[PDB]
């Protein structure tokens, strides 16, 4: 029923909060926390993300958590801000100069404590609660860092409830930060082992879609974010309203993970302008529209979930969904039948008449692995700049550990690509 | 790379 | 004497109850709030209709059945809708979370936690019956608790009622409707554990329901709704015998007799007839002679397989509405002579058949034409076996890579217990096939 | 044929009870070795995260030597 | 074959 949101650090804090002004438009639910809606349908499962306060006010259950109060305050004071239940706002202020290990070990270890309350107060009063969803940054401090470290601390007080990420991968081209390498392979080192389904919402994919395909001359940060919460919007659609498929975060988890460790999701959104049903389903399935920098005709796809949201022929996206599986038959693994599914959401999302959201579980993800893992080595070949982690205590060979693991991980991917049947 | 919300 | 309780299972298991059910009052003449005209025998009676319908002093008829499912959605609605005064809330049983599609959250996590309870409630339903007969149970294949639950209520049920009889309508799964990648799995895994607590097993293919609403009926993408109103014709069909009673009706137990030679080779394939449109069906009317015909159509056919590369080891018809005698033996004849039909060496030829006088009824806005007569085949054909194959296929595939194997190990299920069902499938056929062959 | 007759019904009765008695058993023993398993795979991941918690420490205890010196 | 007294 119930699932509980944290939103960690600057990146995860921005695009939680588009998150929610998001989805509050599509459920009618105004800045102050009031029902103004026209569908019964948006009340039907309202409960999955919202508490019901006094006066019949809706809340969003979702932590607020930071370092420095930088980003914090620009939430509150931003167009939902008072929607939030105000104590859910945690933040620190020792910051963390972009350091892993002072959101992991140090400066974020004396904060997880109260954050941890917080989460208690919510889960607590859960009628049925399903598990947590995340939103954060892989390249920051705070939310690569702390989040990695709440996680782990959620989990042994929470060990059979569904852990879900949207984790952002940073990219050069977005960030001129030099340590980016360092902190995301280190909580990549975390995610493998302790989130059940991670988003992978790529910087330079973000990018080249508004510069390349939106033409975004000088691209804004939020320019990035309405990407980002389109996409959220898309991929939680099957959890918010009354629908058959994929309905909750672990039978999500169950049709999309066929291995423990592989669970990093390369999610896909259509119209991408920012139109027709064998339109939207060919883009969904198109490199340019995928979240993450890779090109899915360079792996092989283990599963994949479709929703296509407005108004449409039912029987138009049948076909064409299995169109597209039987001209790209190739790219689909034989010894996982049936691995494609869809969802239908009558709503459409705010603006577009529909639309066509895509998460996809490729062993082409390996190329974004492959890509952070070759900015980290580079940087660790020689050691650089590791006084900033071990200075926090740390060890170097928990660098090691976390780089040999992650390797790991591209080498599973690639096992199952090349498998075969019989 | 100039990139704010 | 001689009552049935339905035990519904699982959202499929309940929807095509809901469907089920309120067919049944359709055809009794039973009110959405119970009441029903007809009956003079008050807060009684010994009827054809009591042996799925209890009797209240109110006046009240009400379903011998539970409902039971893991998450109350879909139990939700049957509370507040249409027919919610015909039950007894003690007969609706939910849980609070499902078994998201895991076999093992609905034999053990989850289901443990409720088996107790839902037990009590059968239990305390049994108490209101003279003679049991048996239980009906109809739960998807697919399901965690379609799957899973179905099982461990089933075993239970053979220790707490011995050997009173269990039939299945089991839901097969078909990939249009599909909401499940590891339904190959759950479906192995009940058929085994079910396989020696079930007596009788009538498969359901939504892939074969999906083709005759999208041929017969012209539904341009079929529905839950519209499979399960298909399908509660046929469960009506099969049921009849239990519900209605003349000179001409034929049980279903001496149909049973008939269709299981082995106590393993117990399920029986179904073809039914006519499928057809109010459009179609305006100013064209369908002879007991044309609806026969239409059983050995593999179109109508309810699993799909083929019959014609198969052997039988039976045959049973099961005409209800406007049939005689003389016409349905005229009828056989034809086929007799049109078909080949191949019996194996062991068996006879002969074709059982029941007639229940009572015509077929339609729910409003229904897409079945109201036709004067209907019939259901019942047929043991060796070729019900392609099932367990398409379906063992599916399931080789997946875990010969142990793929999705960890979401039920971590639930507590063993790889042993997946490479033990998986055999048990291949002896079942194996077996399917050594009755096939003649003899010596 | 009387004294077949008595050994013939104890017969279905003894098998009757008997299919009662191992399905009881069955499933007991089945029921039982799922709860062993679930608690074990339950106890190994929160081992796994009790010695992140303990190696969390000796990073915390490896920066409070080297601040003091 | 069908056949009732
Ligand atoms: N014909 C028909 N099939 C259904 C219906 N509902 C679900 N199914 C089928 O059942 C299978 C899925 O199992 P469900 O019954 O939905 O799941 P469940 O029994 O509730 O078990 P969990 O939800 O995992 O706890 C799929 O193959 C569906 O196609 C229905 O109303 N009619
Ligand atoms: N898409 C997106 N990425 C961001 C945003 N803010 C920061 N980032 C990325 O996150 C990384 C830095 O992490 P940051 O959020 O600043 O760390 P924090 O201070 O601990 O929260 C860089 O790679 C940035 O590109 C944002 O608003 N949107
Ligand atoms: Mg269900
Ligand atoms: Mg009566």
């Amino acid at each position: 029923r119930e699932i509980v949101h944290i939103q960690a650090g600057q990146c995860g804090n921005q695009i939680g909060a588009k998150f929610w002004e998001v989805i509050s438009d599509e459920h009618g639910i105004d800045p102050t926390g009031s029902y103004h809606g026209d569908s019964d349908l948006q009340l039907e499962r309202i409960n999955v993300y919202y508490n019901e306060a006094t006066g019949n006010k809706y809340v969003p259950r979702a932590i607020l958590v930071d370092l420095e109060p930088g980003t914090m305050d620009s939430v509150r004071s931003g167009p939902f801000g008072q929607i939030f239940r105000p104590d859910n706002f945690v933040f620190g202020q020792s910051g963390a100069g972009n350091n892993w290990a002072k959101g992991h070990y140090t400066e974020g270890a004396e904060l997880v404590d109260s954050v941890l309350d917080v989460v208690r107060k919510e889960s607590e009063s859960c009628d049925c609660l399903q598990g947590f969803q995340l939103t954060h940054s892989l390249g920051g401090g705070t939310g690569s860092g702390m989040g990695t470290l709440l996680i782990s601390k959620i989990r042994e007080e929470y060990p059979d409830r569904i852990m879900n990420t949207f984790s952002v991968m940073p990219s050069p081209k977005v960030s001129d930060t030099v340590v980016e390498p360092y902190n995301a392979t280190l909580s990549v080192h975390q995610l493998v082992e302790n989130t059940d389904e991670t988003y992978c919402i790529d910087n330079e994919a973000l990018y080249d879609i508004c510069f390349r395909t939106l033409k975004l001359t000088t691209p804004t940060y939020g320019d990035l974010n309405h990407l980002v919460s389109a996409t959220m919007s898309g991929v939680t659609t099957c959890l918010r309203f009354p629908g058959q498929l994929n309905a909750d975060l672990r039978k999500l988890a169950v049709n999309m993970v066929p291995f423990p460790r592989l669970h990093f999701f390369m999610p896909g959104f259509a119209p991408l302008t920012s139109l027709t049903v064998p339109e939207l389903t060919q883009q969904m399935f198109d490199s340019k529209n995928m979240m993450a920098a890779c090109d899915p005709r360079h792996g092989r796809y283990l599963t994949v979930a479709a929703i296509f949201r407005g108004r449409m022929s039912m029987k138009e996206v049948d076909e064409q969904m299995l169109n597209v599986q039987n001209k790209n038959s190739s790219y689909f693994v034989e010894w996982i039948p049936n691995n494609v599914k869809t969802a239908v959401c009558d709503i459409p999302p705010r603006g577009l008449k529909m639309s066509a959201t895509f998460i996809g579980n490729s062993t082409a993800i390996q190329e974004l692995f492959k890509r952070i893992s070759e900015q980290f080595t580079a940087m660790f070949r020689r050691k650089a700049f590791l006084h900033w982690y071990t200075g926090e205590g740390m060890d170097e060979m928990e660098f090691t550990e976390a780089e040999s693991n992650m390797n790991d991980l591209v080498s599973e991917y690639q096992q199952y690509q090349d498998a075969t049947a019989d | 790379v100039v990139x704010x919300f | 004497m001689r009552e049935c309780i339905s035990i519904h299972v699982g959202q499929a298991g309940v929807q095509i109850g809901n469907a089920c059910w309120e067919l049944y009052c359709l055809e009794h003449g039973i009110q959405p709030d119970g009441q029903m005209p007809s009956d003079k025998t008050i807060g009684g009676g010994d009827d054809s209709f009591n042996t799925f319908f209890s009797e209240t002093g109110a006046g009240k008829h009400v379903p011998r059945a539970v409902f039971v499912d893991l998450e109350p959605t879909v139990i939700d609605e049957v509370r507040t809708g249409t027919y919610r005064q015909l039950f007894h809330p003690e007969q609706l049983i939910t849980g609070k979370e499902d078994a998201a599609n895991n076999y093992a959250r609905g034999h053990y996590t989850i289901g443990k936690e409720i088996i107790d309870l839902v037990l009590d409630r059968i239990r305390k339903l049994a108490d209101q019956c003279t003679g049991l007969q048996g239980f009906l149970v109809f739960h998807s294949f697919g399901g965690g608790t379609g799957s899973g639950f179905t099982s461990l209520l089933m075993e239970r049920l053979s220790v707490d009622y011995g050997k009173k009889s269990k039939l299945e309508f089991s839901i097969y799964p078909a990939p249009q409707v599909s909401t499940a990648v590891v339904e190959p799995y759950n479906s192995i895994l009940t058929t085994h554990t079910t396989l020696e607590h079930s007596d009788c097993a009538f498969m359901v293919d939504n892939e074969a329901i999906y083709d005759i609403c999208r041929r017969n009926l012209d539904i341009e993408r079929p529905t839950y709704t519209n499979l399960n109103r298909l399908i509660s014709q046929i469960v009506s069909s099969i049921t009849a015998s239990l519900r209605f009673d003349g000179a001409l009706n034929v049980d279903l137990t001496e149909f049973q007799t008939n269709l299981v030679p082995y106590p393993r080779i117990h399920f029986p394939l179904a073809t039914y007839a006519p499928v057809i449109s109010a459009e179609k069906a305006y100013h064209e009317q369908l002879s007991v002679a044309e609806i026969t015909n239409a059983c050995f159509e593999p179109a109508n056919q309810m699993v799909k397989c083929d019959p014609r590369h198969g052997k039988y080891m039976a045959c049973c018809l099961l005409y209800r509405g406007d049939v005689v005698p003389k016409d349905v033996n005229a009828a056989i004849a034809t086929i007799k002579t049109k078909r080949s039909i191949q019996f194996v060496d062991w068996c006879p030829t002969g074709f059982k058949v029941g007639i229940n006088y009572q015509p077929p009824t339609v729910v409003p806005g229904g897409d079945l034409a109201k036709v004067q007569r209907a019939v259901c085949m019942l047929s043991n054909t060796t070729a019900i076996a392609e099932a367990w194959a398409r379906l063992d296929h599916k399931f080789d595939l997946m875990y010969a890579k142990r793929a999705f194997v960890h979401w039920y190990v971590g639930e507590g299920m063993e790889e042993g217990e997946f490479s033990e069902a998986r055999e048990d499938m291949a002896a079942l056929e194996k077996d399917y096939e050594e009755v096939g062959v003649d003899s010596v | 044929k009387r004294e077949h007759e008595r050994e013939v019904i104890q017969k279905a009765i003894e098998e009757n009870n008997n299919f009662i008695k191992m399905a009881k058993e069955k499933l007991a023993q089945k029921m039982e070795s799922n709860k062993e398993n679930r608690e074990a795979h339950l106890a190994a991941m929160l081992e796994r995260l009790q010695e992140k918690d303990k190696h969390a420490e000796e990073v915390r205890k490896n920066k409070e030597l080297k601040e003091e010196a």
